[PDB]
């Protein structure tokens, strides 16, 4: 859950 | 042959697939499935060096992607694309850039800010705000048009140059 969004789901 | 892993990021509809296909195959795609994410490996000559560009053309903003996760971690350069007639695409740049920096755990990630669709008269993002934003980041800012191919090569070649400068610094 790395943001900001950006791509959703970048963990 | 020197390899360079690039990742093209930006809102849907900015012209990432069109820019990427212009570089690789020398043709403008008027329509291209907005959903498809794909990688390309092309040999090119930049400043006398025979390079091998491994580019990821990203898609699926709202969905998970393992390939994009792998490319976001291992990518050396990121082409941060917005469309000059789309202020929301420009407003998403800081989000992609800060997400990239956090996944990379580094404040030194090579990037180029691209203002695509410079062939259009209806313009909403002034060259001033985008230049000021790139200046604040310490990154180059190239205006492009995938339709006329204007600045397409300069945008990806500049990204490779940023990667060389970073590689020799570390
Ligand atoms: N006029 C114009 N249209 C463009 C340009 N680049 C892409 N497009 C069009 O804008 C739409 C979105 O392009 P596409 O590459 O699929 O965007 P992506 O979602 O960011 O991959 C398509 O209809 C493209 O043909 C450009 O520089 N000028
Ligand atoms: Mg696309």
């Amino acid at each position: 859950a790395i943001g900001g969004f950006g791509f959703w789901f970048v963990d | 042959s020197t390899e360079y892993k690039l990742v093209v990021v930006g809102a849907d509809g900015v012209g990432k697939s069109a820019l990427t296909i212009q570089l690789i195959q020398n043709h403008f795609v008027d329509e291209y499935d907005p959903t498809i994410e794909d990688s390309y490996r092309k040999q090119v000559v930049i400043d006398g060096e025979t390079c091998l560009l491994d580019i990821l053309d990203t898609a699926g903003q709202e969905e998970y992607s393992a390939m994009r996760d792998q490319y976001m971690r291992t990518g050396e350069g990121f082409l941060c694309v917005f469309a000059i007639n789309n202020t929301k695409s420009f407003e998403d740049i800081h989000h992609y850039r800060e997400q990239i920096k956090r996944v990379k755990d580094s404040e030194d990630v090579p990037m180029v800010l691209v203002g695509n669709k410079c062939d259009l008269p209806s313009r909403t993002v002034d060259t001033k705000q985008a230049q000021d934003l790139a200046r604040s980041y310490g990154i180059p800012f190239i205006e492009t048009s995938a339709k006329t191919r204007q600045g397409v090569d300069d945008a990806f070649y500049t990204l490779v140059r940023e990667i060389r400068k970073h590689k020799e610094k570390m």
